[PDB]
RNA sequence: UGCUAGGUGACCCAAUACGGGCAUCGGGCAAAACUCGCGUAGGAUUAGCGAGCUGGGUCGCUUUUUUUUUUCAGCGGCCCAUGGCUUAUCCUUAGCCUGUCUUAACGGUACUAGGCCACGGUGGCACUGAAAAGGGGCCACGGUUCUUAUGAACCCAGCAGUGUUGAAUUUUGGACAAUCGCUUGAACGGCGGAUCCAGAUGCUGCUUACAAA
């Protein structure tokens, strides 16, 4: 009988545009919030939501949020990216006064992503502060950091990858995060799938070489990387297990290249070398050129491979990016002959 | 009743003696709400060495003044004459 | 197992652990065999199929 | 880590708190819905059991003391006092040896009386490590000689050799020489036995260790020849 | 023939194999399994019970498994 | 979601030296559950469908979780477009298909084993479980017994066995040894009226005089 105080409750919140009015509970679940917020594809929608149930939002509900916003950035043909900003500014004190208390590292792992899938390709920002609260929070435990999934932990190095400023990546919580991850990951190495070793190696990579506590950091991402990157020269090849994508092998030894760049033969690059060969229209041109420049800067010459490059190199058009493709791939032709 | 005893070394008597098994006791964590599940926290001692950093709970010797190894064998050889009566 | 004795309770507890042991390496090997298995299983359906040649056949009868 | 053994106090007297009036509150609720639905059967397993889960009544704020004052109140029997006061040892209070403990075996008047004061003494000393054993054992050597019993006095080094106590090279002597006095010689010797399996030095035996003696050749010769024998045994 | 099936259900298995345990005049097992799904079902974790991997592990195409632990009069006259 | 193998353990047990349980992760293949395309007994002495009878919008339809990209339904509430079917509805028969028998075949019709569904004396409903109840939970019915009558106990379409009807229907058997299942880290462990062995009993294939080595 008292739907009509329910209903004075929602118009005091919201106009009376809203269909989430007539859905209005006062003791709704988390679970049916996640599926409602699941269910809109408009920023008004979404906005609704907001005011109408910003108390009741744990991180679940602001990581499924952040998608929503990527799904209407490409789906719901009105955007306004300075609305966006702005709610993604009201969405910062709900985080500290809650999932700052009460984050598990499935939630801020998953709200991370979602932040780092809004700023993919096809700008959106957040405080970096919160970003690195939110990583440290996350891995404050060891033990859920222990039973945690592959999948969580190179998902987690993703979005550190695409959040950040190249400035801070020689801050100390990020190197405190890359420490637990470290402890954790390299015990249950043989867990991984590759695709979280690439991304593992590859922010090992990016965030590595950034008195004494920090050139044993580096040692010990050191020890990382040529574990790790081992790892995935022994997943090549082994038959038994799912093969890893010859993207996945390329973009690695990349990380390797990054890595041996900024620290200044594996079988890694051999292996590398062979899928890319067998396998080249499958792999973006891109990849396969910062893996030249791996070539490069080991000075190990890939002779059907290098072929093989030669002839994708041909294959490109002529236009301002492509063009430069081919002169940066060119470049490290001149470098290897 | 309780556990608490932090730090003793004791063994049980299905142990093998000469195996040399025996615990150092790191801390109580106990359920005082439920009285039957209770859980012992152990630097484990095997054939000396640590491993990690019910019926028959055997009372060996505590060292630190107390009542030392070599004290008991002594005592027991006097409680053997007690025995003897 | 066995409780308060020292004689011919370790001969139980020597086979006990021996027999587990020897189940283990048999679990190992069992491993590697069938990792054997499944690598010349992928090697043979990876080494001919997406080949040419049902292009060649199909544009053959699309030619007909 | 040491901080959870403070902790588990502390939050359990929240949640001892806790409980309190949450059993309570609901046990005003069950009784709201008991005679509805008939509820007085199974309302009475919570009106009992949650009412009696760890300790039923409380840890005083004051600790109690003016309860042990109507406890150590010298009108009060033995046994009214002794259930007192084995309540506030279900209680977790901590108690002082000479002013609670000690009127408590002053008001002991035979032999189990005694060891009941023992058992509550040693719940004392398991409470108080959660130890004053000194003059505790001069007010029971003052009621050995009082009310003529010897046993709980073993009783008594027993009951610290079981988690390793130690008292006094004078307790044991003042003990040995209440043993002289009463004449059980059994009890003496068992008491120099225990005294010695302490790892303390044989008390000085030439003296008390005579004075057995004499009391065990009036006595019987024959345990006699057996101390005799037993003298170099602990190297008397 | 998963844990749901009785032993002669429809089964989605095509084959426990060719199989007579009854001894036949000389070399006195029967010929073994037919063959390539058999090794199909057991790399996907569809398990044996124990004889057929004493069968399995008998013909050598996998190692045989240890089966005592200890020995106690075992009755033979329970038939 | 469920299994099996791996890898981990600030955990527990076993250990004259090392393996199990227990928690978590992920590789393998897998079930499950839904959807639609068609097939399907006769009856005009069933001719309109007593109905949301179909569709569109709006919600409710109890989770985010790897890169460019990702998540049913009238099922209920509301409006609404007024349509949807016309062997439509309604009746009564009937588990369905492969089977088996026959026919030369097409077909026509009681079984074998086994595929799937349904049901558990009748009817309604819920817990838990990923999924629901043949000796699990609650209520009402109908039976069967007993009460000092107030009320409780039980439900063989499980096996044997009893009784009616019938022309006719079996032993109140043995056993976990073989499987296969459930379970347990000793123990050729525990259990299973599944099954395997024996009985009675139609059909069949197959022997049969004794003596003596």
């Amino acid at each position: 009988m008292r739907k009509r105080e329910l209903l004075n409750e929602a118009r005091a919140l919201v106009p009376e545009g809203s269909g989430w009015l007539e859905a209005y509970t006062r003791n709704i679940s988390p679970r049916q919030l996640t599926w409602r917020l699941g269910k809109r594809d408009s920023l008004a929608a979404m906005t609704e939501g907001w005011q109408l149930y910003q108390g009741k939002f744990d991180t679940v509900a602001m990581a499924a949020l952040l998608r929503r916003l990527r799904h209407a950035q490409l789906q719901d043909p009105g955007f306004d990216p300075l609305a966006a900003q702005r709610l993604l500014d009201d969405l910062v004190p709900r985080l500290r006064s809650v999932g700052l208390r009460f984050g598990k590292l499935r939630d801020i792992t998953a709200y991370l992503h979602a932040l780092a899938k809004l700023r993919s390709p096809a700008l959106l920002t957040q405080p970096d502060a919160l970003v690195l609260d939110l990583a440290v929070f996350a891995t404050r435990n060891r033990t859920e950091l222990l039973h945690a999934s592959p999948q969580r932990l190179a998902t987690l190095l993703w979005a550190l990858m695409r959040l950040l400023p190249p400035q801070l990546y020689g801050s100390e919580q990020l190197q405190v995060v890359l420490d637990r991850m470290a402890l954790a990951s390299l015990g249950r190495l043989q867990n991984f799938a590759p695709l979280d070793l690439r991304w593992a190696a590859l922010a090992f990579a990016t965030f590595g070489p950034h008195e004494d506590v920090t050139a044993r950091r580096q040692s010990r991402n050191a020890r990382v990387i040529k574990a790790l990157c081992d790892e995935l020269a022994a997943r090549s090849g082994n038959l038994a297990l799912p093969q890893p994508e010859p993207r996945d092998l390329a973009l690695a030894a990349h990380a390797l290249g990054l890595v041996a760049a900024a620290s200044s033969p594996p079988a890694l690059l051999v292996k590398a070398a062979g899928v890319a060969a067998r396998s080249l229209p499958a792999l973006s041109g891109e990849e396969a050129v910062g893996l030249v420049e791996t070539l490069a800067v080991w000075g190990l010459r890939q002779p059907a491979l290098l072929e093989a490059l030669r002839d994708a190199a041909g294959r490109w058009g002529e236009g301002e990016q492509a063009e430069a493709l081919r002169g940066r791939l060119q470049a490290a032709y001149t470098r290897l002959g | 009743l309780p556990n608490h005893g932090v730090g003793a070394i004791v063994t049980r008597d299905t142990w093998h003696p000469e195996s040399k098994k025996y615990w150092e006791v790191v801390e109580v964590a106990p359920s005082t709400a439920d009285p039957t599940k209770l859980s012992a926290w152990g630097y484990q001692y095997f054939k000396g060495e640590r491993q990690h950093p019910k019926y028959g709970w055997l009372l060996k010797e505590q060292p630190g003044a107390g009542l030392s190894a070599a004290v008991l064998q002594q005592l027991s050889e006097r409680q053997a004459a007690a025995q003897a009566a | 197992t066995s409780n308060v004795m020292d004689e011919t309770r370790t001969k139980r507890i020597i086979d006990h652990f021996a027999y587990h042991k020897a189940r283990k390496q048999y679990r190992a090997s069992l491993h590697n065999l069938y990792s054997s298995w499944r690598a010349e299983l992928v090697a043979k359906q990876l080494a001919d199929p997406g080949a040419q040649r049902r292009l060649k056949a199909e544009e053959a009868r699309e030619e007909a | 880590h040491l901080h959870e053994l403070q902790d588990l106090y502390r939050k359990r007297q929240k949640r001892m708190a806790a409980l309190r009036h949450g059993a309570q509150v609901e046990l005003e609720a069950r009784e709201a819905v008991a005679w509805k639905t008939g509820g007085r059967g199974r309302a009475v397993a919570a009106a009992a059991k949650a009412a009696l889960d760890a300790l039923p009544l409380p840890p005083p704020e004051d600790g109690g003391k003016a309860e042990l004052a109507a406890a150590l109140a010298a009108d009060t029997t033995f046994a009214a006092a002794h259930e007192a006061l084995t309540g506030l040892l279900r209680r977790g209070v901590v108690l002082d040896a000479a002013e609670h403990l000690a009127p408590l075996l002053r008001k002991a008047g035979d032999a189990g009386q005694l060891a009941s004061a023992l058992g509550v003494a040693a719940a004392n000393h398991l409470s108080q490590a959660a130890p004053r054993h000194g003059p505790l054992h001069a007010v029971l050597v003052q009621e050995c000689r009082r009310l003529k019993a010897a046993a709980p006095l073993v009783t008594l080094w027993e009951s610290l050799h079981e988690h390793g106590l130690a008292p006094e090279a004078a307790d044991a002597a003042a003990a040995v020489r209440a043993a002289v006095e009463l004449g059980d010689g059994g009890a003496a010797v068992r008491l120099l036995m225990l005294a010695c399996m302490y790892g303390e030095a044989p008390l000085a035996g030439a003296a008390e260790a005579g004075a057995v003696l004499q009391l065990l050749q009036q006595g019987n010769p024959d345990q006699a020849a057996q101390l005799r024998e037993l003298l170099p045994k602990l190297g008397l | 023939m998963e844990k749901r099936q009785a032993r002669n259900s429809g089964v989605r298995k095509e084959d426990v194999g060719w199989w007579d345990p009854n001894p036949a005049a000389d070399g006195n097992m029967h010929l073994g399994l037919n063959f390539d799904r058999l090794k199909y079902w057991l790399t996907a974790g569809a398990k044996p019970t124990d004889k057929v991997a004493e069968l399995l592990g008998h013909a050598g195409v996998l190692p045989k498994v240890p089966q005592p632990p200890h020995y106690n009069p075992r009755d033979p006259k329970d038939d």
